[PDB]
C-alpha cells in the first residue's frame, strides 16, 4: 500500500520499472499465477471503478542481487507493471496493442501440454514487438501426483518444452537483440505449481548451497543444472554420467534440488510423522502455532511456501532478466515511429526525453462505468502529458500535411489507470503508462497524440483477426430500431475487432473475428449496448440477372393504349465491359464521342452503337445499355426520357426474381407511335418499354479470393475443405508459411473457418474478400436446377408466385 | 507483492475470471489487466 507521493517516486526511477505482460494458452495457469503474483507484491493506494487493464506490483532485491542485474538499476525497489492481455488469439490486432506497450514477457508453459499453438501465437507477436521472453513451466504438481513421473522423465519433459520455446525464439526473434533464448542454468526458466505458491531458480539454490559447498554461487550454479555430476565416492564434480567403473551417476540438479523437494513431499503426503520433523530441521524450515498440527496437502502446501516462496521465483527472473523503457525506446524507435528516423521526433522516443514534444501512443480505449465514457490508455513515449494540456489527436489516417483525422482539444485529466480504478494525477512524462480522460469522440481504437505540427503517426505477429463471422441483426419491434442503431455504434467503440455496417439488402450486418467473439458481442449489444429484444438470423445473398445470348427472336411488347408498341432484342455485354463501367474506364458521363472511339477501338464495339447508347442503367450509371437502333421514327427523341425511365426501372428489377440486371445490352430495333402526343406519354411508354425489356430479356437464355496462410503439412486440409464446398484454389505461393488463394462461393462459407480449422488441425488462418460475380450455367426458371432453387427461395421469401413468369408473359404479337 | 507494498490491490482469482461467460465456462476469455 503506497501513497500518490510514493508511487510517483517510484515512477521517477525508469531504470527500475517493469513493463511486461504474461502470456500462456487457455487453462495453462495465466490467472492463478497473477493471483499469485498479486497476493505477494501487489500494490494499492493508501467512486469510478473501470476494467482491470494493469496491475502495480513492488519488489526490494539484495544488494547481491541487484549486482547481478545486467542493466543499469537505481536503487533496490522495483516496479512492475503487469499489463492485462487480451484472450483471442487469432494474431490480433488488440493483442498487437497491449503487447506494444510492454517489454517483457513471463511465458507460462504446461507441465504436461507442454507448449500450445495459443502460446506461439502469442510469443510470435510477443517477439515481433522485440520482447523479452522468460519462462515459467506450470502445473508441475499434476506430474508429481496425478501422473507419477519419475525424475528423470520430468527432467526430459522440461528440456524438450524449454527447447520448443528456443525454436519458436530462434525463429522469430531479431537477430539484432542477439540471443533472446531461455536457458534454465542462467535463471531465465522457473518450475513450478500456480496454484499450490512456491518456485524457485537454480540461483537461489547455488546461493543455499555455496556457503555450504566452499565454492562461490557463480560455480554452483553451472553445477546445479545440466552435465554436472557430484560422485559422493570420489567427492568430485565431473561432466561424465558415470564413474571409473562405469556405474551410473545422478545428475547434480535431481540429487541438490529436486531429491529434497521430492522427499518432502512423499514424506508428508504419505504420513510420516518421524520423518517429517528431521527433514524440516534438515532444511531449516520453521511450522509455528496451528501449523505444527496441519498434515497431507495443508501441511505440504505450508511447508513449501516457506521453503520457496512462487511469486518469488517470477518476481526473481522479472527483476533480474526482463527490460526496464530508456533501454528498450533506444532499439525500437524506428519501428514505432512512421516518420524521418533523423526526425526529432524519433530522437526524442530514442531517448525517452520528458522535456521533448509529446509522443503518446493510444494503445486501446477502455469501458468505463462513467455513463458511456470510454478513457483512452497508452503510453507515453516523448514529452510529458499534463491535464488540461492542449495536445493534437492524430487518427489512423492523419498526415502531417493535410488536416484528416486531427483533433485539436485540451486533455482533461491524466488519470493512473490502476486495475479497475482510476487516480488523477497532473502529469506523466516518457517511458510511461497512462490514461487520459476526454479523447473518446475524437479516438476509437489506436491513435497518436502529439505536441509537435511536425510529429508524424505511430504501428503489429505465427486467433483469428479478420471479421469472417457475420450475422443480420433486427429488433423484434419496429419501435426499437434507435436504440438498435445506437447500440451498433457503442459496440464498434468498445471493440476494435468488431464490425458493423448496412448490407446491400437493407440489414444491420455485425460480424466477429470468430464464432465465439461474435456470440460474445451480441450478447452484449442486445443486453447492454441496445439493451432491447434482438432477432438473428443469416445473411441474405444478393444475386444479378443477366443474359447468355442474344434473343432468340425480336421481342414486341405494346403500351396499354395498344397504340404504341416497341421492337427489341437483348444481348450480353462483355464481362471487360461490365467492369470497365463498373471501375470508371467507361463512364455514363463521359463525352458520348471519345468514349465511343474507346468502345469500339479498344473494346470492339460498332462506333455507330456506341455514339448512341441511350442511358445505363440502373441509377443512370449501372453495367447494363440500351443502345438506339431506330431508323425512321418521327417522334423518337419525344419518348426517349420515357424509354431511359423504363430502363433505369427494368434494370434495377430483372424479371427472373427482382435482382438488379448487369451484364444486359438492349438494342431498339423499331417503334411505331401514335400520331398524337397524347397517347404515347410516359404513361404509356414507359410500361412498354419495361414490357418489351422483360421479354428481350427472357428471350435471350436468361442466366443469374480467400487467403489462407499455413504451414505446409497443414495444405492438404485446405484442399480438402475446399473440393467439399465447390472450392477452386487459385495460387500457392511462399521462409515463412504458405498461403493459398482459392475462390469459396460465399453460400458456402458459413462455418468454413471451423470445418478449416479442424481439418488443418487449427493451423490455417483464413482471409476472404468479396470478388466476383460469376454466371450460374443452370437454368433460372428450373426449380430444381442450383440457379433455380436460389431463385424459388427468393420468390417464396417475397410471397411471390413461385412459378417465373415466361418470356410469352411480356410479348404481344400483331 | 502486497505483503511489500500497501499501494498494490490484491485481486483474488475469481477477481480476474470474474465474467459471467468465464464462469460459464471455466476459462478465461477477456484479458483482464492488474497492477
Ligand atoms: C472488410 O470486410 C468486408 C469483407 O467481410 C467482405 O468483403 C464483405 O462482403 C460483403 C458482401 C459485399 C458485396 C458487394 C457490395 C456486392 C455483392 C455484395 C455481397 C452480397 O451477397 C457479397 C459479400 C457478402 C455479403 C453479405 C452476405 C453480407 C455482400 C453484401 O454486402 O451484401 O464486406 C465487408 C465490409
Ligand atoms: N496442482 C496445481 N494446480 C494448479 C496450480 N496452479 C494452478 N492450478 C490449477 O489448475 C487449474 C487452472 O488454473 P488457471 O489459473 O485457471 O489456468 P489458466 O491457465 O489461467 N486458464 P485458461 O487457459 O483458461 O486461461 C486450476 O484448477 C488451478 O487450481 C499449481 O501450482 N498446482
Amino acid at each position: 500500500a503506497f501513497t500518490v507521493d510514493q508511487m510517483r517516486s517510484l515512477m521517477d526511477k525508469v531504470t527500475n520499472v517493469r513493463n511486461m505482460s504474461v502470456i500462456a494458452h487457455v487453462d495453462h495457469g495465466k490467472s492463478t499465477l497473477t493471483d499469485s503474483l498479486v497476493q505477494r507484491a501487489g500494490i494499492i493506494s493508501a467512486g469510478i471503478t473501470i476494467k482491470s487493464t494493469a496491475i502495480s506490483l513492488y519488489s526490494e532485491m539484495s544488494d547481491e542481487d541487484v549486482k547481478e542485474i545486467k542493466q543499469k538499476t537505481d536503487g533496490n525497489s522495483f516496479l512492475i507493471n503487469l499489463i492485462d492481455s487480451p484472450g483471442h488469439v487469432d494474431f490480433s490486432s488488440e493483442v498487437t496493442a497491449a503487447l506494444r506497450v510492454t517489454d517483457g514477457a513471463l511465458v507460462v508453459v504446461d507441465t504436461i501440454e507442454g507448449v500450445c499453438v495459443q502460446t506461439e501465437t502469442v510469443l510470435r507477436q510477443a517477439l515481433g514487438e522485440r520482447i523479452k521472453p522468460v519462462v515459467v513451466i506450470n502445473k508441475v504438481d499434476r506430474a508429481l501426483l496425478e501422473l507419477q513421473v519419475s525424475k528423470e522423465d520430468l527432467y526430459q519433459t522440461f528440456a524438450r518444452t524449454v527447447e520448443s520455446v528456443n525454436v519458436i525464439v530462434s525463429t522469430y526473434a531479431d537477430e539484432v537483440l542477439g540471443d533472446v533464448q531461455v536457458y534454465p542454468a542462467r535463471g531465465t526458466v522457473a518450475f513450478g505449481s500456480g496454484l499450490h505458491g512456491w518456485a524457485f531458480t537454480i540461483r537461489q539454490f547455488a546461493t543455499r548451497y555455496a556457503k555450504k559447498f566452499g565454492v562461490d554461487k557463480a560455480k554452483m550454479m553451472d553445477r546445479l543444472w545440466g552435465d554436472s555430476f557430484f560422485n559422493p565416492k570420489t567427492k568430485k564434480w565431473t561432466n561424465k554420467d558415470t564413474d571409473a567403473e562405469g556405474k551410473p551417476l545422478e545428475r547434480a540438479f535431481n540429487m541438490f534440488i529436486l531429491d529434497p523437494i521430492f522427499r518432502l513431499f512423499t514424506a508428508i503426503m504419505n504420513f510420516k510423522k518421524d520423518e517429517i520433523p528431521v527433514l524440516l530441521e534438515k532444511l531449516e524450515i520453521v511450522l509455528k502455532g496451528d501449523e505444527k498440527d496441519l498434515e497431507g496437502k495443508a501441511l505440504l502446501k505450508v511447508v513449501m511456501r516457506k521453503f520457496l516462496p512462487a511469486a518469488d521465483a517470477l518476481l526473481e527472473m522479472i527483476v533480474l532478466h526482463l527490460p526496464s523503457p530508456v533501454t528498450a525506446q533506444a532499439y525500437r524507435a524506428e519501428q514505432l515511429y512512421e516518420g524521418p528516423a533523423d526526425d526529432a521526433n524519433c530522437i526524442a522516443i530514442k531517448n525517452c526525453d520528458p522535456k521533448a514534444d509529446l509522443m503518446l501512443y493510444v494503445s486501446k480505449m477502455v469501458p468505463t462505468s462513467d455513463k458511456g465514457r470510454f478513457y483512452a490508455f497508452g503510453r507515453v513515449f516523448a514529452g510529458t502529458v499534463k491535464s488540461g494540456q492542449k495536445v493534437r489527436i492524430q487518427g489512423p489516417n492523419y498526415v502531417p500535411g493535410k488536416k484528416d483525422d486531427l483533433f485539436i482539444k485540451a486533455i482533461q485529466r491524466v488519470v493512473l489507470m490502476m486495475g479497475r480504478f482510476v487516480e488523477p494525477i497532473d502529469d506523466c512524462p516518457a517511458g510511461n503508462i497512462i490514461g487520459l480522460v476526454g479523447i473518446d469522440q475524437f479516438l476509437l481504437k489506436t491513435g497518436t497524440l502529439t505536441t509537435s505540427e511536425t510529429a508524424h503517426n505511430m504501428k503489429v505477429m505465427k486467433f483469428s483477426v479478420s471479421p469472417v463471422v457475420q450475422v443480420a441483426v433486427e429488433v423484434k419491434n419496429a419501435n426499437d430500431l434507435p436504440k438498435l442503431v445506437e447500440g451498433l455504434k457503442r459496440l464498434s467503440k468498445s471493440d476494435p475487432c468488431v464490425l458493423t455496417y448496412m448490407s446491400e439488402s437493407g440489414e444491420h450486418i455485425v460480424a466477429g473475428t470468430g464464432e465465439l467473439h461474435l456470440e460474445i458481442c451480441l450478447q452484449d449489444l442486445e443486453h447492454d449496448h441496445a439493451g432491447v429484444p434482438l432477432k438473428i438470423s443469416p445473411p441474405v445473398v444478393a444475386y444479378r440477372e443477366t443474359v447468355e445470348s442474344e434473343s432468340s427472336q425480336t421481342a414486341l411488347s405494346k403500351s396499354p393504349n395498344k397504340h404504341n408498341r416497341i421492337y427489341l432484342k437483348a444481348e450480353p455485354i462483355d464481362e471487360e465491359v461490365s467492369l470497365a463501367i463498373e471501375n470508371g474506364i467507361i463512364n455514363p458521363r463521359d463525352d458520348f464521342k471519345a468514349r465511343a472511339r474507346i468502345m469500339a477501338d479498344d473494346y470492339g464495339w460498332d462506333v455507330t452503337d456506341a455514339r448512341k447508347i441511350w442511358c445505363f442503367g440502373p441509377d443512370g450509371n449501372g453495367p447494363n445499355l440500351v443502345i438506339d437502333q431506330t431508323k425512321a421514327v418521327q417522334y423518337l427523341h419525344e419518348i426517349k426520357d420515357s424509354v431511359v425511365a423504363a430502363f433505369q426501372w427494368a434494370t434495377k428489377e430483372g424479371p427472373i426474381f427482382g435482382e438488379e440486371m448487369r451484364s444486359v445490352r438492349v438494342n431498339i430495333l423499331d417503334v411505331t407511335l401514335h400520331a398524337d402526343a397524347i397517347h404515347r406519354g410516359g404513361g404509356q411508354i414507359i410500361p412498354t418499354m419495361r414490357r418489351a425489356t422483360y421479354a428481350g430479356f427472357l428471350l435471350a437464355d436468361p442466366k443469374i479470393l480467400v487467403e489462407i496462410q499455413c504451414p505446409e503439412q497443414a495444405v492438404g486440409g485446405i484442399y480438402s475443405v475446399l473440393n467439399k464446398k465447390r472450392g477452386q484454389v487459385v495460387s500457392e505461393e511462399q521462409t515463412p508459411l504458405f498461403t493459398v488463394k482459392a475462390y469459396l462461393p460465399v453460400n458456402e462459407s458459413f462455418g468454413f473457418t471451423g470445418e478449416l480449422r479442424q481439418a488443418t488441425g487449427g493451423q490455417a488462418f483464413p482471409q476472404m474478400v468479396f470478388d466476383h460475380w460469376s454466371t450460374l450455367g443452370s437454368d433460372p426458371l428450373d426449380p430444381t436446377s442450383k440457379a433455380g432453387e436460389i431463385v424459388l427461395a427468393a420468390r417464396k421469401r417475397h410471397g411471390m408466385k413461385e412459378e417465373v413468369p415466361g418470356w410469352q408473359e411480356y410479348y404481344d404479337k400483331l | 507483492t502486497a505483503a511489500e507494498n500497501p499501494n498494490v490491490e490484491v485481486k483474488d482469482y475469481g477477481d480476474i475470471d470474474k465474467a459471467p461467460e468465464e464462469r460459464a465456462r471455466g476459462i478465461t476469455i477477456n484479458t483482464a489487466h492488474v497492477e
